């Protein structure tokens, strides 16, 4: 809910930590129920215990890495005290991507994700602290 | 609010929800789409009648007899579908495969 | 021999009509024809002009 | 017991020479080879050539240049002629500016 | 932009159209269009195995009659479109003097740059 | 320059209803005409451009390239016969036109006003060459080579759309005048750099840097001659006008971003150098000697120096030259031997006495003999960039030093020494092929005699 | 299916949709919307086959259910104020079913999942008139209601339309399915730009009505479903090579073609807006989406594959099907890159 | 598009629908008849956003 | 001096034809940035005659006596 | 010559490229009266 990562984004930034960590694991517990919801709509995991199990490994692995990257995050800001870089997140970014390849026990595929996963959530910190508007004027 | 138009509401999502989710048989799916036309009819004629704007009274009657040919072309199609298989489940249109 | 073989000839009626489109812009785009501040001398002697 | 194929072994090699050894680069026409002879060693170096080379040879004076050259033997008279510092710095007015003071 | 001559729904061209220069002979859109024209008769006597540039010459002459009078109509339309939407603006203009400030233009011998020279 | 644009849209009619055996001739004379009606136009004097009512301006930053791509359409085209002589009268006529709608649109591109119509010629000149390398490529994948041109040159250029409309809508119209003189520096924000980004990316892409330089090599060992020429000459240093057009505006932050492209550019050029040294597949040598030297123009493209601009347009023009000559002696051989492979194809020496005049000029001509205009270029971005920094000239020697080594190797390889007594079927040269090499180099060298013309507008 | 009959009830589509067009009052839209579906499910099963019968089952399924959840947005609008115009709406709970029942009709994301199952099995006149009808008459809608509709709504189902229309592009190796996608692709871009500008949108509308009627003229062209076909129709007829490759370029969205006035032009009037990250982010997966007509174009006429023979029987037959307007909306969809001011015709 | 064919041909086929104050069949009055003759009167020669402001 | 003669524009006319374009490209730019200012402030305000989306047609409002006074 | 058992077309009817070319000169002049009505108009006007 937009409550709740505008809650993301009401800690500064700064550090009132566990409670940013618990933000992220909110959200990434949030999008792996969606994506498991998905997964057991459009599968039929035949059955209703399998499809407990992958609803669980799913939502488990997105929360893993909103806990991750939250710690990261913490840790990285409490440390170098700079809120104008996102290279805190860059390094967050990778980080979420390289345990994500460790859930996933693949090698080039977690490469894949911290360069991919590194960049975005840069780009997610570089454009809010410019600030670029979300989907929207909506005016002229 | 007029306390009514929570059941009335409340029957519409279910109807809907019976709609989405179904087991085997379509022609059960044909009978929620006339039970969700039955409940927008029923909120629709309370509405205008709490309005007393009796000058449209058009949607009871035309809202149901479009439905009901819509409902008939429906019965139809499950003619055919069960002329041209065994039966009409949901199982046996698995092919022409996406 | 014009009208036995024209293939040769094409093109330069092309470049000859696109010639004269330059010059049909040039006195289109005829503004400030004595009022730049550099260039700016008497309209002389010949007959009000000074490029075309 | 399978082929997969039908078509013919083609080509072969069709050698220019060993029909028109007289004749020039392309193709078996022995006419309009000499007429293409002439269109590119008349067009590409007889009229086009030598005389963009005479056309580069001397043109107008390209991005002001002898103009440039002239003008600076005059302006350089001049400025040893009135005994002022030749090319003195400030080409805007010293006067003419406005900083921002503090 | 919304209507603003939402009033008359269809009306194609008002009386307001009646005041600007139609499109002239020869420009250049509508000679485009000419040659659009004959591009789509050259493809028709192409698609039918019909000689091209041959045997069709009257569903070239109607081809080229064809786009040239319905781009003729599309070209008037357009042009009274811009026309009134420059006029509106221009209403608008001179309607409120005060939200448009005329900026007064420094000269170049107070405005300060920052330079950053480069080397 | 409409005067230029209106007859090459009346000669592409005439070679479709041109009849047999006369295509040939018609298109050639009447090209010619045209590099003559080319040679009209250079009058560019002293202080501003040439303008020409709003689309048409032009400034030695494209006069020259005009010049050369008019000039190099004819030797295109003769080029392009006797791979396709076999086929069909219709298919010939459509390549002809083909080429002839690639050149307008080339000519389109450089004589641009605003940035947003040089965008529209740019994937313009995108288009054709796709269907010419991929139907004509004549090998089993031109698939793969059309497919990664088009895909690195679309998904590179096409965010530059965007921020040239953002340019727009910031500050007016986008005439090349006005963003002389409405610009305003943009500091060090970070949507400035992403900007800057984004055109000099599409740019990057479009030279191409080393970072997606694999774009390149397929594409031009999967290439008809023609789409050859026009790919490698006339599409890189297209690229590198675009850049000279657009870097006027946003000066005080490519200090910051620039250090990354500058040292990836130089890197690669001493690795690429290094790798057009011991690979097989002759043809290729040349396509990775294109991008080194695209490497040392982007290099002096952006360490911004008036020296720097001169030996950038210098180096852009010889290369453009030498290089589309090189490529149509590697088709001669090809032609010969019927290998593209370097090792079978050898001798040459006895065989051939005077061919191999023209590969050793060619080759001392891209070794920067110092009266090539190659060693101009080359010289005046050495002494930009020991001006920039003063300890990267060990990277330029380096460079030096291994671009003569591999062109010589190149030379004496293939074309030293010993025929291996199983060719057997190579024929003297036609007078065609010898037309071509003397319709390459007698303008070089006749332009290394008075050479004031080709520098750029900081003359 | 007598000829009269057929000519009923092709009128009875075009009346529905000039009453989705005409009215100021709900009902009649909805019955507009509900005629339309009643004529256009006889358009199909014009042949005998079940394939025919089962996608008719799913696409009157789900169109049906849209055309009920429209009808509960306009019962509740009427609970709240209660007006029939067709305005700015008074409820977001209603806004919202509005949206999402006009989500499932015209095809949307989570919604599209009856799309190439409608067009595998029926003919192409079948899927050549419902794709340019039923993308074409809740546009109408939309435009009377934008005024009042939250900006995620529509902007999710764009984004998420034209990216799952692009990834599914890539790997079908039949036709139907190839347009039905680049259809959703399509739907998505001519819904993205509805609350800024929608001239833009209904400009789109034009263009991609012209570009898939020229795609479906020029395959009921010739009876092909597959590849394979196109590159056997590259060996019997050469024009439509040629004209395969020009309308597949302009699907594809070149500038000197005529496929990308509407791209552009939508990405000029959103970028006047502050969205820079959204247009650069649709607009690669515009170049995507193009890829499969690449692979399209290959297998038609930039490369000849192996034909089989009886076309030495068929040379002697020239191609004497019918076409519907073939050379007049081909050079209207191909050569119409320099009218751009064309943009205020529509309004 | 909104097109209102109805308006240029002069035939109210569909307007007589539309609200409450309209034309009930015999001359009777709505439940919220004066109500809707207000914001009606305020919001005739009006953009629609100054509406709700 | 006969090329420059018979062959290349005046200094004078160039200069003047620069001098011409730039007033008129002068003009587009101004007005281009009108535009885009006269939409940004008439979507702000709502009073100008664009952005006005259709309200109520009050023409067939009719006030003629009721069945009930209390209407 | 050279056919068999009927050419089916290529010696055309004379309605179709009569009611062709009537009704394409028939629009030609619809809009040079057009154009002249219109010149008219604006000098009428102004
Ligand atoms: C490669 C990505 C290119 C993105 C498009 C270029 C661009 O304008 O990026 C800026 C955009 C967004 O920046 P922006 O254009 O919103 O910046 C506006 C800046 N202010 C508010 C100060 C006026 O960045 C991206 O798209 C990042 C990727
Ligand atoms: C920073 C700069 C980034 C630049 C990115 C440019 C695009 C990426 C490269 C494009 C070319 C890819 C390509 O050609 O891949 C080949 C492959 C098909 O080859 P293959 O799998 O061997 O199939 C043989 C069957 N005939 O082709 C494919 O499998 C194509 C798969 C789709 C690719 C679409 C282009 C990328 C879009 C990204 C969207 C996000």
């Amino acid at each position: 809910a937009k409550t709740l990562l505008h809650q993301y984004w009401d800690i500064p930034e700064g550090t009132e930590c566990h409670r940013k960590t618990y933000a992220a694991t909110s959200i990434g517990g949030a999008s792996g129920l969606v994506v498991s919801a998905y997964s057991v709509a459009l599968k039929t995991p035949t059955s209703f215990l399998e499809g407990v199990a992958r609803t669980g490994r799913y939502t488990f692995t997105a929360a893993a890495i909103g806990a991750i990257f939250g710690l990261t995050s913490c840790i990285s800001a409490q440390v170098r005290e700079k809120p104008d870089d996102p290279l805190n997140y860059l390094i967050g970014g990778c980080a979420g991507g390289l345990t994500l390849g460790a859930r996933t026990r693949s090698y080039g595929i977690g490469a894949a994700a911290c360069a991919y996963m590194g960049l975005t959530a840069a780009l997610v910190k570089m454009g809010q602290l410019e600030g670029w508007k979300v989907f929207a004027e909506p005016k002229v | 609010m007029s306390l009514v138009y929570m059941n009335i509401m409340m029957a519409f999502t279910v109807s809907l929800t019976g709609l989405l989710m179904y087991r085997s048989h379509l022609m059960s799916s044909l009978l929620c789409l006339e039970g969700m036309m039955l409940s927008l009819f029923i909120l629709a004629t309370l509405m205008i009648l709490n309005s007393h704007f009796t000058l449209a009274s058009m949607m009871p009657i035309i809202l149901l007899v479009f439905a009901a040919c819509e409902a008939a072309l429906g019965l139809s199609l499950l003619v055919m579908v069960s002329n041209t298989y065994g039966t009409d489940y949901v199982q046996n249109l698995n092919l022409l495969q996406c | 021999v014009v009208r036995d073989h024209w293939i040769h000839v094409l093109v330069p009626v092309g470049f000859v009509f696109g010639y004269y489109l330059d010059r049909k812009n040039d006195e289109k785009l005829a503004a400030f024809r004595n009022k730049s501040l550099l260039y700016k001398r008497e309209l002389k002697p010949n007959e009000e002009v000074t490029w075309k | 017991p399978t082929l997969r194929w039908q078509e013919d072994p083609e080509p072969e090699d069709e050698n220019l020479y060993e029909k028109n050894p007289d004749s020039h680069g392309y193709d078996k026409d022995p006419a309009v080879d000499v007429w293409n002879m002439r269109v590119v060693f008349f067009f590409g170096f007889s009229i086009v050539l030598v005389l963009g080379s005479t056309f580069v040879a001397y043109l107008p004076d390209y991005r002001m240049q002898e103009w440039a050259r002239r003008e600076a033997e005059r302006l350089v008279k001049y400025r040893e002629a009135h005994g002022l510092p030749l090319m003195e710095s400030n080409c805007f007015d010293p006067s003419k500016i406005q900083l921002p003071e503090d | 932009m919304t209507g603003r001559q939402a009033r008359a729904p269809l009306q194609f061209l008002p009386d307001e159209a009646r005041s600007l220069p139609p499109p002239k002979l020869t420009d250049p859109r509508l000679a485009y269009i000419g040659f659009l024209g004959y591009c789509s008769g050259l493809i028709d006597n192409a698609i039918r195995r019909r000689p091209v540039l041959s045997a069709g010459l009257h569903r070239q002459f109607l081809y080229i009659t064809s786009f040239v009078f319905v781009g003729y109509y599309l070209l008037k339309r357009q042009d009274y479109m811009y026309a009134v939407r420059d006029h509106d603006m221009f209403s608008y203009i001179k309607s409120h003097p005060e939200d448009f400030p005329e900026k007064d233009k420094k000269t170049y011998r107070e405005v300060f740059e920052e330079f950053h020279p480069v080397r | 320059m409409l005067k230029y644009i209106i007859p090459t849209m009346m000669l592409m009619p005439l070679t479709w209803l041109s009849k047999n055996s006369m295509i040939w001739i018609n298109t050639t004379l009447h090209s010619l005409l045209i590099s003559l009606t080319s040679l009209l136009l250079l009058n560019q004097f002293g202080d501003n451009s040439l303008n020409f009512s709003l689309t048409f301006f032009s400034d030695s930053l494209s006069t020259p390239l005009l010049i050369l791509t008019m000039w190099l359409l004819p030797l295109m085209l003769m080029a392009s016969q006797h791979h396709l002589s076999k086929e069909n009268l219709a298919r010939k006529k459509l390549f002809i036109s083909m080429l002839i709608l690639l050149q307008l649109f080339l000519i389109m591109t450089f004589t641009a006003t605003e940035l947003i119509f040089f965008y529209i010629m740019f994937e313009a000149t995108l288009v054709p060459t796709l269907i010419i390398i991929t139907r004509w490529g004549n090998q089993t994948e031109r698939l793969n080579a059309g497919l990664y041109f088009l895909f690195y040159t679309l998904a590179g250029s096409l965010p530059l759309l965007v921020a040239l409309i953002y340019i727009q809508n910031t500050m007016g119209s986008l005439n090349f005048l006005i963003l002389q003189y409405w610009v305003q520096p943009m500091p060090n924000s970070w949507s400035n750099t992403f900007m800057w980004l984004a055109c000099m990316m599409a740019f990057m892409v479009k030279m191409p840097l080393y970072g997606l330089h694999l774009w390149l090599p397929k594409a031009h060992v999967e290439a008809p001659i023609a789409g050859s020429m026009v790919l490698a000459a006339i599409l890189l240093k297209l690229g590198g006008y675009g850049m000279m057009r657009i870097t006027l505006l946003l000066n005080p932050i490519t200090d910051f971003m620039a250090y990354p492209f500058i040292m990836l550019s130089l890197w690669g050029m001493i690795m690429t150098s290094s790798i057009c040294l011991r690979q097989t597949d002759l043809k290729s040598l040349i396509a990775y000697s294109s991008v080194s030297h695209m490497a040392l123009v982007i290099v002096a493209i952006l360490i911004q120096t008036p020296w720097s601009y001169m030996g950038a347009t210098a180096l852009m023009i010889a290369h453009g030259l030498t290089s589309s000559m090189l490529f149509c002696l590697a088709n001669s051989n090809y032609e010969r031997v019927h290998s593209r492979t370097m090792i079978l194809a050898r001798g040459l020496q006895t065989l051939l006495p005077l061919m191999a005049a023209w590969w050793l000029l060619a080759s001392l001509t891209n070794l920067a003999l110092p009266p090539s205009i190659n060693l101009i270029g080359e010289l005046f971005v050495v002494m930009s960039t020991f001006s920039w920094s003063n300890i990267t000239i060990i990277l330029m020697g380096l460079n030096m030093v291994i671009t003569a080594l591999y062109s010589l190797y190149m030379l004496i390889t293939t074309q030293r020494g010993k025929h291996t007594h199983h060719i057997n079927n190579i024929l003297p040269s036609f007078t065609r092929e010898n037309a071509l090499m003397s319709l390459h180099m007698l303008p070089l060298l006749l332009l290394s005699l008075n050479p004031k013309i080709i520098l750029g507008p900081l003359y | 299916m007598n000829p009269i009959i057929l000519i009923i009830i092709l009128m009875t589509v075009m009346l529905g949709t000039i009453i989705v067009m005409i009215s100021t009052h709900w009902l009649l839209i909805w019955i507009g919307f509900e005629m339309n579906m009643l004529a256009i499910i006889p358009i199909m099963m014009k042949k005998h086959n079940p394939r025919a019968t089962e996608a008719s089952t799913k696409y009157f399924l789900t169109q049906s259910t849209a055309s009920m959840l429209l009808m509960m947005a306009i019962i509740i609008n009427l609970m709240f104020s209660g007006q029939w115009t067709v305005m700015k709406l008074f409820n977001p709970m209603a806004s919202m079913l509005m949206t999402m029942a006009l989500a499932m009709k015209l095809g949307m994301a989570p919604f599209h999942f009856w799309v190439p199952e409608v067009t595998q099995g029926i003919p192409l006149s079948s899927g050549l008139i419902l794709l340019t009808w039923q993308k074409l008459a809740p546009m109408s809608v939309l435009y009377q209601i934008l005024p009042s509709i939250n900006l995620d709504l529509i902007l999710t189902l764009s984004i998420l339309s034209i990216t799952i229309g692009g990834w599914g592009g890539l790997n079908q190796t039949q036709l139907r399915k190839i347009m039905a996608y680049s259809s959703i692709a399509h739907m998505g871009w001519m819904t993205a730009v509805l609350l800024y500008n929608p001239t833009m949108t209904l400009l789109n509308l034009i263009i991609y009505i012209i570009m898939t009627s020229t795609m479906f003229t020029l395959f009921m062209a010739n009876s092909t479903t597959t590849t394979l076909s196109l590159s056997h129709t590259w060996n019997k007829a050469p024009i439509m090579t040629i004209l395969v490759l020009i309308t597949l370029l302009s699907m594809g969205g070149l500038p000197p073609l005529s496929g990308f006035m509407p791209k552009w032009m939508i990405i000029q009037e959103m970028t006047k807006n502050d969205s820079i990250i959204l247009p650069t982010l649709m607009a690669i997966t515009a170049l995507l989406n193009l890829y499969f007509y690449m692979r399209l174009t290959y297998s038609t006429a930039l490369t000849m594959f192996p034909s089989t023979n009886n076309m030495k029987m068929k040379w002697q037959f020239p191609t004497t099907k019918r076409m519907t307007l073939l050379p007049t909306m081909t050079v209207l969809s191909t050569m119409l890159l320099p009218l751009t001011p064309i943009l205020s015709i529509l309004e | 598009p909104f097109f209102d064919v109805q308006k240029k041909l002069g035939v109210d086929l569909d307007h007589w629908m539309t609200i409450q104050s309209a034309e009930q069949p015999h001359r009777i009055p709505a439940r919220c008849h004066a109500f809707e003759k207000e914001w009606i009167e305020c919001a005739h020669g009006i953009g629609s956003i100054r509406a709700e402001k | 001096r006969w090329i420059a003669r018979t062959f290349f524009d005046a200094p004078e006319k160039n200069y003047e034809r620069t001098m011409a374009i730039l007033q008129i490209e002068s003009e587009k730019a101004e007005l281009r940035l009108k535009e885009l200012e006269v939409r940004r402030l008439m979507r702000a305000k709502g009073d100008g005659p664009w952005f006005q989306y259709p309200t109520i047609d009050k023409a067939l409002i009719d006030h003629s006596p009721k069945a009930t006074p209390d209407n | 010559k050279f056919y068999i058992q009927e050419p089916p077309h290529g010696s055309p009817n004379w309605l179709k490229v009569g009611l062709t070319l009537g009704t394409s000169a028939f629009l030609w002049i619809y809009l040079i009266k057009q154009h002249n009505e219109d010149v008219l108009e604006y000098k009428r006007r102004n």
